[PDB]
């Protein structure tokens, strides 16, 4: 319950992506988005983005090679506590 | 003639200087009884006595080294002597007072150390790729306001120990993020990188060098960071002639002092440092957060200056945090750090902005007096501070020192400092009590041969109930009705009847709640006044009739404070500008002004009569606020000439009004959150047509 | 102040197990014997493969000193499986909490950790164990099924305990629920009999626990300290708890209902990081039989003389009154970084006074930083914040500091002297002290003189060297002295006996002894506890006569005692203390006659005048009230002579005047001693014939009930004569004036409107406050500055609505600050908009009339009028360039105070506000 349920792809122009999550009924501090390399030896990175803020941007993948996208919700309690997942294969 | 000193005073030369600053002694040779004994110098000089034996010390404030404050403190020869002067020669009689000078100036160019204290717990991962090149960045924007400068970088995360660090699973020690599938570093409490240089690259390049670390409880203890910082001032490499800034970057609460017990640290921290050559603070786990106090001794101690980079969920805890350090300015941080290059500068401003002396190793014997002289002319008494000022003033201090009584402490000195600075005046106080004549000490025979007497200074007090230059004054039927001098007014009662007269020396008898002494049992204890049923109000020593007030005290009554911390108020004006300041209570000037401070006045005038004379001297250049040359100093206003008086009024006035040249001008008046207050000015103001 | 510093008790545990670190009283049902509790966490023990266990050590008052663990758990790691142990033990710091109640003694280890037996994780959840007899449990109410950080794993249990007066003990966990804290308490009999060791998450029956909360009260570690007490009137103790790092690290105190664990008070601390909530405890202080709080802020920064801040530490005494909320009091520290209020302590009633006192200890203070205990004594004011007691550490700081008060516990009376105990923890020198109380024996001793005037012609007595007539009298110095508690049958007092204290060293003696022939003399006596008064004589002859030329000079008989040192108790060397503030020494004076008439009697005539300079008092303020004396003696001598000045309850006397030559010093002293405040004047020992002396008194009175119509000064003279030794009381009063400096302030903002108004066009049925026009406002404030108040008052507003049939000022809203009602006679924003002179006169007026209630001196009362510029009715043809200045006054009329039965009889002034429009 502590996850948003969202995050199709949308703008699918650039060498890049736009994803948009919905909303978590719980207070959101931070938005974590992993990606990258679905059955290689998986470079995997992220950044992050304010809670208050429901899209956000990636960069440098190859010309639509099928990433994995997954994003996580953050508590706004303890240093830094989150879960729940949601995966997006794209 | 009789003054002070010539009656009630005489009783030895020691005494004799300890009753008036104007008091004076004297060893004429001879034996002219009559009242040549202890007497003012105007009186006593008359008395024909001057064969240099006149004892009459004069308090002094020679100064012993002053040099000229200087005006680039940037390269060139030496000592940049930014304070001036630096070591003066104090020297007091008992119960008297010197007055002196101090000249501090902000150097045009003067060198700036500036170290980085950052977190690193997991909300600051976006914040270290920003601050990549933020190095360079900041060497760009520093090099206009200072020529040399030097950057260091320090890392904190939280105390590396349960329940605040991720203990369990084994599984993730080396990576305490492990249920965040990804991989972090293990955390640490203070983590020295990069020690200062002027090296705008070297600092880039320790940065993505470090990484970010995982923490489980809110409070991130970077006390123990600042702590370390500025104590370890050999590791970190302060430089001991520059400018120092320490700033603190964190977007979460904070461990306090205390906060340690429930780890299992009941060791309380001390201003030691700790960081050895592993450049991690290796008492983290065993050593207490240190409080407020411990930090603000320190922080003073190494002139150190902390900016507080918080952001503003967080920034008004940080807020009051920073008024219980005095001197230590906060700033708004944005979420991904690229606002520090900016908020650097400002703070940097803002440290520069004020002036305020500080006083180490005073001795209470004696009490310090300020009146300021912050602006061209116009003296502020009472306050020891100067507020609003840029780069290149410089401001004046007048400072009196007065003892009460006078120890023989052995001739220590003090120092008086603005605070962050390394220049300093030291004041080498002296205390000249007893009289010269005492070397010799012409121990006991002399003119009081027998019955064993003495001699001292050209005087005899001879024995237990012998008195007097000649002696014996026994106990028995010697029998002398004194005369006339026992009492004065030729018809008052004998010796003032606390003890009755006794060959003359009147021995004071009922010696009981309180001493009793003067020549004549004048004098007392116990005999000044009260005020809430407390003698003196506990705040000053009883002197015969009247109190000496400790330090800090004033008055009669010694109830009325020389503190104007209690005057002062948010704006950082002491009683807003409407009203004196007395006794650290304001007193209110400006009609329909009441409170505290003074900052209630709901029949005041609006803002906009008291902001369109700032708009006068500034864009025009004329009206009131201009004669007296003190247009840019109350008006710290951004003012900028635009038009059509634009839309935004998110909290704003809009204000118009008619000048000399019966023209109508408008403008406004906005301001940011806590920020700054800035002024809008339409310009092409509506003049008579024809 | 009774504490024995002497020969305490000192114990010792193995070095580096923080030996002190909690200390308690056990007192057991099953024997006579009591004994020391002391923690000792950091402990090695004998639990297979545990590194520092910690224990609690059992120490006896045996006088073997010897210090025994008392075992409690002895076993090791239980498994949740084959090598994947269940709990984890080590360095859980088992010991740090240790509190008894008659025969149980509950133990806590707040480092504990936990498997949680779900997935792998050490969690501090914190473990106790309650031992009574041989049985012993577990008692670990934060070990459950709630398992993270957001649950009860960090909750750390036990980090502290305590129990109530029957049978239910209140755990404190600062880690619950993201470190929020919790407070769970339980009946000592549901944790032995629903204690299951194949259960590792017990539920108890009526278990009392405070919930999980919003996240904004993440951090704030409730339960760092717990206390008991009764705060209502149910007789239950309740729950008492500190938050040290509550309300952004203000500090608060939670006090909980016993019962049904429901808020019932708070306490939040002045300054933040001060950690208000460190130390908590609960005592009568007062006798009121009204339980009272006390609450540590170690870190508590304060202004020194300089005003710059200074960490001393300060202590929240807060007395609990019947009525509701408390009446709370600070008591700053002494020492810098001395952490003052770090442990908070009460110890019964210490010195048997009937007032129950309490102990304030600064672990880090004093010389080396070794420690320093304060003791205060409570009175029935409250608690007396002056020390009396000092207790000082006596070991050195070899690797930590000594922290000696660190922990503190009293109220227990480990001997049969019948006085209450105190133990002091260090455990930064793994050691704790056991002061032990003195009994306390306050003492009384007359002294008399036959007779008080002397004759020298009148010589009786034979000298006992040679056989001479010589003027004699007798001295009698009378002894009695009891006290409470185990205190010897017999007590051994020396006595010193001086004649003529006045004169010494070097003068004449005046009088001796009549055997001893000399002018001093000492007794040794013995008398009992209970009444028997027992006395001596020795009987002073006075010198021979006209041989020392000193008369008028009184013979001051004086006698100071002491007491020796002989007689103890069996104690081993517990001696008694007298009482804490009781004379030591007592004096009296006889006289030798002269010029007492024929009659050999002085009998004098005291006269006491008093003239009015001062005519009016005003209520509401302090003020200079000096009264002039005129004390004359129409007789012969008065011996002690003294000026009675009887005063009220609003006197405070403060000094007399000097700056007068007309009126001469005096030598006055405020003094009260028995049930009457007073000050009394010397007038002369003696105060011969005629003697008519001018003098005057300085006050500032504090009235009192703002009902009385006078203040009462009644002054009389005495004296030590037979006959005629008083004066006539006369009385003079001065009357109670009421004065209140009123007024009436006003304001336009803007107090200009130039025309035309920038980008404004005509609706002709707007509902904008654009469309209309600028914003004026009006600002009235009726300020009461005068030193007395008022109840009530009258404001009257007139407001020039309409001129010629079209509105001048729309007036759209008012709004009121302070003690007023307001209303108008015509409807305020009828329209329903929404966000030369012209006044009241010639034009339309409205009226808007208010009602004032009570004004102090620092109060007033404020009228906001937000009105709008009709832009429409100017500018438009009948106005269209012509300056016209728009006229409002206000007047106020005072109509009640608060002071009836007294001449009031008016206050009233008004004032006008304007706003002028003008063209260009
Ligand atoms: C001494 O100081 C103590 C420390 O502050 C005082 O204790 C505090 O008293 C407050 C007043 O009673 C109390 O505030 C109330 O909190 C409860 C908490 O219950 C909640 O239940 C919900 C579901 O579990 C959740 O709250 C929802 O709504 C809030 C907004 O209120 C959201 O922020 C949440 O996300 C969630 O959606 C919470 O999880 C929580 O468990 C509230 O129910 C109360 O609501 C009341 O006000 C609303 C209007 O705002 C009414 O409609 C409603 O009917 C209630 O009347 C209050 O917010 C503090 O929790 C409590 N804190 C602690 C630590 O005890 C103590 O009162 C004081 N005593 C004295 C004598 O001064
Ligand atoms: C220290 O103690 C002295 C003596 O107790 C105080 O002197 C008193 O000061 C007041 C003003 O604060 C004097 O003025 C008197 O009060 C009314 C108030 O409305 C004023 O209007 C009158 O002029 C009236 O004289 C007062 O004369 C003076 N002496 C007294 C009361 O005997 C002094 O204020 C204290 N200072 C502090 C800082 O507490
Ligand atoms: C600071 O300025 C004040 C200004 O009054 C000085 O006050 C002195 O004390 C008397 C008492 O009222 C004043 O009337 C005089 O102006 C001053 N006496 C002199 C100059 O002899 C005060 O001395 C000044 N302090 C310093 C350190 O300069
Ligand atoms: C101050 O300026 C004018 C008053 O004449 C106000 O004007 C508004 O904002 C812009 C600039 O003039 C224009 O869109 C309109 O004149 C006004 N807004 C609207 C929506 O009509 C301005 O609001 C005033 N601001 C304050 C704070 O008084
Ligand atoms: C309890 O015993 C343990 C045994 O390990 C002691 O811990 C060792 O102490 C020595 C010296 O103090 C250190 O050199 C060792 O490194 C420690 N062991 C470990 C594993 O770190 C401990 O000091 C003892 N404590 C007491 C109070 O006796
Ligand atoms: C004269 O002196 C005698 C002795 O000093 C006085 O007699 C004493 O009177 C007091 C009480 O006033 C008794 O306590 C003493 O015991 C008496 N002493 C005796 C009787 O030797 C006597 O009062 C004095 N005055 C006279 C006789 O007029
Ligand atoms: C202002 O109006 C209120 C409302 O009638 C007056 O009544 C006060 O407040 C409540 C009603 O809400 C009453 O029960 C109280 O008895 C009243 N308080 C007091 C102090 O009288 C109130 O009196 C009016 N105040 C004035 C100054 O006229
Ligand atoms: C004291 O007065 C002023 C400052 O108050 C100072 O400049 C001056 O030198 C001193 N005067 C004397 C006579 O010491
Ligand atoms: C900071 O202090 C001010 C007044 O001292 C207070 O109004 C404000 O609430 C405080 N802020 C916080 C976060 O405590
Ligand atoms: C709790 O306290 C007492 C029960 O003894 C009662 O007066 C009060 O109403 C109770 N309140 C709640 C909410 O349980
Ligand atoms: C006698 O007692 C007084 C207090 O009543 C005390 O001040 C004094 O020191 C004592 N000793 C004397 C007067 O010798
Ligand atoms: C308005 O005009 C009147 C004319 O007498 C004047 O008294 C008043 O001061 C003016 N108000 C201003 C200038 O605010
Ligand atoms: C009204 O106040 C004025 C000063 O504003 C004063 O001169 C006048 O005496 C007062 N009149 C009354 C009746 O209070
Ligand atoms: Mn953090
Ligand atoms: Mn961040
Ligand atoms: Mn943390
Ligand atoms: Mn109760
Ligand atoms: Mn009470
Ligand atoms: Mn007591
Ligand atoms: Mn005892
Ligand atoms: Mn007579």
């Amino acid at each position: 319950s502590d996850v948003p349920r969202d995050l199709e792809v949308v703008a699918a122009t650039p060498t890049s992506l736009l994803i948009s999550w919905d909303a978590p009924a719980v207070t959101v501090r931070y938005y974590r988005i992993t990606y990258g390399e679905t059955g290689g030896n998986s470079p995997v990175q992220e950044f992050t983005v304010p809670g208050s803020k429901s899209t956000a941007t990636i960069s440098g993948l190859k010309p639509g090679v099928d990433y994995t996208i997954t994003v996580y919700a953050v508590t706004p309690r303890g240093d830094w506590n989150e879960g729940g997942p949601i995966s997006i294969n794209y | 003639g009789p003054n002070i000193c010539t009656t009630r005073g005489v009783s030895s030369c020691q005494q004799c200087l300890a009753v008036s600053p104007m008091c004076a002694w004297c060893s004429d040779e001879a034996l002219p009884l009559g009242s040549p004994r202890c007497d003012l110098k105007e009186n006593l000089l008359k008395d024909n006595c001057a064969p240099e034996s006149i004892e009459f010390p004069v308090s002094e404030a020679r100064v012993l080294e002053d040099r000229p404050l200087s005006d680039k403190g940037s390269g060139d020869s030496s000592q940049v002597t930014q304070v001036s002067p630096q070591r003066i020669a104090l020297r007091l009689r008992p119960d008297d007072s010197k007055n002196f000078s101090i000249q501090v100036r902000q150097v045009e160019d003067y060198p700036v150390d500036i170290y980085y204290l950052m977190d690193l717990s997991y909300s600051m991962k976006d914040d270290l790729w920003s601050i990549q090149n933020l190095g360079t960045k900041l060497a760009t924007q520093m090099r206009k306001l200072t020529s040399n400068l030097r950057i260091g970088f320090g890392a904190f995360v939280d105390k590396p120990v349960s329940p605040y660090m991720y203990i369990s699973p084994p599984e993730a020690l080396e990576n305490p993020c492990y249920d965040m599938k990804t991989t972090c570093l293990p955390m640490f409490g203070y983590k020295h990188v990069l020690t200062l240089t002027d090296q705008v690259t070297r600092f880039n390049e320790e940065v993505k060098k470090q990484s970010v670390s995982r923490n489980r409880d809110a409070p991130e203890g970077g006390f123990d960071a600042i702590m370390q910082a500025t104590v370890c001032d050999e590791k970190i490499g302060w430089r001991n002639d520059a400018s120092h800034l320490l700033v603190f970057t964190t977007d979460a609460k904070t461990h306090i002092a205390l906060d340690g017990r429930l780890a299992g640290i009941v060791q309380p921290n001390d201003g030691q440092c700790h960081v050895g050559s592993d450049n991690h603070y290796s008492a983290s786990t065993t050593m207490d957060y240190p409080s407020l106090g411990l930090m603000t001794e320190k922080l003073s101690q190494k002139n150190i200056n902390l900016i507080f980079a918080v952001t503003e969920n967080v920034v008004n805890l940080y807020q009051n945090y920073s008024e219980l350090i005095p001197g230590t300015t906060v700033g708004v941080l944005s979420m991904d750090s690229s606002n520090v290059l900016q908020l650097i500068v400002d703070a940097y401003g803002k440290i520069r902005s004020k002036v305020e002396l500080e006083v180490r190793d005073l001795p209470e014997e004696l009490s310090l007096s300020f009146n300021a002289t912050c602006l061209n002319n116009e003296v502020i008494p009472g306050l020891k501070s100067c507020m609003g000022l840029k780069i290149g003033d410089t401001v004046s201090f007048s400072i009196e020192a007065k003892v009460r009584g006078c120890p023989q402490e052995k001739e220590k000195s003090f120092t008086i400092k603005p605070v962050g600075f390394k220049d300093s005046l030291i004041v080498q106080v002296t205390f000249d009590c007893d009289c010269a004549c005492q070397a010799q000490a012409e121990p006991n025979s002399h003119r009081c041969n027998n019955g064993n007497g003495t001699f001292e200074c050209g005087v005899c007090r001879c024995g237990p109930g012998w008195l007097g230059s000649q002696c014996e004054c026994s106990e028995e039927d010697y029998r002398p009705s004194q005369q006339d001098e026992c009492s004065p007014r030729e018809g008052q009662p004998v010796c003032s009847q606390r003890g009755e007269c006794l060959c003359g020396q009147c021995v004071c008898h009922s010696s009981d709640f309180g001493k009793i002494t003067g020549k004549y049992c004048e004098c007392d204890d116990f005999s000044c006044v009260r005020y809430k049923g407390e003698m003196c109000s506990g705040h000053g020593q009883c002197s015969c009739g009247d109190c000496l007030c400790d330090s800090d005290w004033t008055g009669y009554y010694c109830n009325c404070t020389t503190r104007t911390d209690t005057c002062m108020s948010s704006n950082g004006l002491l009683c807003s500008g409407r009203g004196k300041c007395e006794c650290g209570s304001c007193v209110c000037i400006q009609p329909g002004s009441y409170g505290d401070t003074c900052e209630k006045c709901p029949t005041c005038p609006d803002a906009c009569t008291f902001k369109k004379e700032c708009v006068e001297c500034k864009k025009f250049d004329r009206g009131a606020l201009h004669d007296e040359n003190t247009c840019n100093r109350y008006c710290r206003d951004e003012i900028e000439s635009v038009k059509e008086l634009k839309d935004t009024g998110k909290d704003a006035v809009n204000c118009t009004y008619k000048n000399e040249d019966d023209c109508v001008v408008r403008f406004q008046y906005y301001e940011d959150s806590s920020g700054k207050s800035i002024l809008y000015v339409v310009e092409e103001p509506e003049c008579p047509k024809g | 102040f009774n504490l024995d510093v002497d020969s305490p008790a000192e114990y010792s545990g193995p070095e580096g197990s923080y030996f002190g670190f909690a200390v308690d009283f056990f007192v057991p049902s099953a024997s006579s014997r009591m004994f020391l509790l002391v923690g000792a966490p950091k402990a090695n023990t004998t639990q297979p493969g545990i590194v520092e266990g910690g224990q609690v050590l059992k120490c006896d008052w045996s006088s073997t000193r010897r210090c025994q663990p008392i075992e409690f758990d002895a076993t090791g790691n239980r498994d949740y499986a084959k090598d994947d142990p269940l709990e984890f033990k080590s360095h859980q710091w088992f010991g740090a909490s240790v509190r008894s109640k008659q025969d149980k003694i509950l133990a806590c280890a707040p480092l504990y950790h936990w498997r949680t037996e779900m997935k792998q994780e050490r969690e501090p959840v914190g473990t106790c164990f309650l031992q009574d007899g041989t049985k012993t449990v577990e008692y670990a109410p934060c070990r459950s099924q709630d398992i993270d950080a957001d649950g009860q794993g960090f909750c750390q249990g036990g980090f502290s305990i305590d129990f109530t007066k029957a049978d239910r003990v209140l755990l404190g966990g600062p880690g619950s629920f993201y470190w929020q804290g919790q407070l769970i308490s339980d009946q000592v009999a549901e944790i032995v009999s629903k204690y299951d060791p194949n259960v590792y998450s017990i539920k108890y029956n009526n278990q009392l626990a405070t919930r999980t909360a919003q996240a904004i009260f993440d951090d704030s570690y409730l339960g760092y300290s717990v206390a008991v007490g009764d705060f209502n009137g149910d007789g239950i103790d309740d729950f008492v708890s500190g938050v040290p790092r509550a309300a952004r690290t203000l500090g608060m105190v939670y006090i909980y209902d016993g019962k049904n664990m429901s808020s019932l008070y708070n306490f939040t601390g002045e300054q933040m990081a001060a950690y208000f909530g460190f130390s908590v405890a609960a005592t009568d202080i007062n006798g009121d039989d009204y339980a009272d709080v006390f609450i540590g802020a170690p870190l508590f920064m304060d202004r020194g003389s300089d005003g710059k801040l200074q960490e001393v530490g300060q202590v929240s005494v807060s007395l609990q009154r019947a009525s509701g909320d408390f009446q709370t009091t600070k008591l700053n520290g002494f020492e810098v970084f001395a952490r003052f209020g770090s442990a908070i302590a009460p110890l019964g009633d210490l010195d048997q006074d009937g007032f129950n006192d309490i102990a304030i200890a600064a672990p880090y203070g004093g010389e080396d930083k070794k420690g320093i205990v304060y003791i205060f004594n409570g009175r029935s004011t409250g608690l007396n914040a002056v020390p009396s007691q000092i207790l000082e550490g006596q070991w050195a700081a070899r690797s930590m500091p000594p922290s000696f008060g660190y922990s503190m516990k009293g109220a227990t009376d480990i001997d049969k002297n019948g006085y209450p105990d105190l133990i002091v923890g260090a455990f930064g020198v793994d050691r704790a002290i056991l002061y032990r109380a003195r009994p306390v024996i306050t003492v009384n001793a007359g002294l008399e003189v036959y007779p008080s005037i002397l004759n020298q012609d009148n010589k009786t007595c034979s000298l006992p060297g040679t056989a001479l007539k010589v003027s004699c009298f007798n001295v009698r110095f009378c002894l009695k002295a009891d006290g409470k508690g185990v205190l010897p049958r017999k007590l051994n007092f020396q006595v010193e006996l001086l004649l003529d204290k006045l004169k010494q060293k070097g003068a004449i003696r005046r009088a001796l002894f009549l055997y001893s022939r000399s002018p001093s003399h000492s007794k040794n006596m013995t008398i009992s506890r209970g009444g028997l008064m027992q006395c001596e004589e020795l009987i002073a002859y006075l010198r021979d006569e006209s041989e020392f030329r000193d008369k008028l000079t009184p013979i001051t008989i004086f006698m100071e005692y002491r007491l020796d040192y002989r007689t103890a108790a069996d104690t081993t060397g517990l001696q008694p203390i007298l009482n804490q503030f009781t004379p030591a020494n007592i004096s009296r004076q006889a006289h030798i006659l002269l010029d007492c008439g024929e009659d050999n009697v002085c009998k004098p005539k005291l006269e006491v005048s008093v003239d009015s300079d001062q005519k009016k008092i005003y209520i509401g303020d302090d003020n200079p009230l000096t009264l002039i004396v005129k004390a004359q003696n129409q007789g012969e001598g008065a011996y002690e002579a003294e000026l009675i000045v009887s005063i009220p309850l609003q006197a405070d006397f403060i000094g007399v005047v000097r700056n007068n030559e007309a009126l001469a010093r005096l030598s006055c002293a405020f003094k009260t001693e028995n049930q009457t405040r007073q000050v009394v004047c010397d007038l002369g020992n003696p105060m011969k014939a005629g003697t008519q002396l001018l003098a005057g008194l300085r006050f500032s009175v504090h009235q009192q009930s703002e009902m009385d119509t006078s203040v009462k000064f009644d002054l009389q003279i005495q004296s030590s004569n037979l006959f005629d030794k008083v004066s006539p009381v006369v009385s003079h009063k001065v009357d109670l004036a009421v004065l209140a400096a009123v007024e009436i302030r006003g304001v336009s903002s803007p107090d200009h409107v130039f025309l035309p108004i920038p980008n404004w066009e005509h609706k002709e049925n707007p509902e904008t406050e654009e469309d209309v026009g600028p914003v004026v406002q009006h600002i009235y404030e009726l300020r009461n500055n005068g030193p007395s108040s008022f109840s009530k008052a009258m404001l009257h507003l007139q407001w020039p609505y309409k001129y010629n049939n079209n509105t001048l000022l729309y007036i759209l809203h008012y709004d009121i600050d302070g003690p007023m009602n307001c209303t108008s006679d015509m409807e305020i924003n009828p329209l329903r908009i929404k966000i030369h002179t012209l006044g009241c006169g010639v034009a339309q007026c409205l009226k808007i009339v208010c009602q004032v209630g009570r004004l102090d001196r620092g109060k007033s009362a404020i009228l906001y009028v937000k009105s709008l510029l009709w832009t429409e009715t100017f500018m438009n043809k009948e106005n269209q360039n012509h300056s016209y200045s728009l006229k409002s006054s206000a007047s106020f009329n005072v109509i009640e105070f608060p002071y009836k039965n007294l001449p009031i009889e008016d206050i009233t002034n008004s004032t006008l506000v304007t706003t002028n429009v003008t063209w260009g």
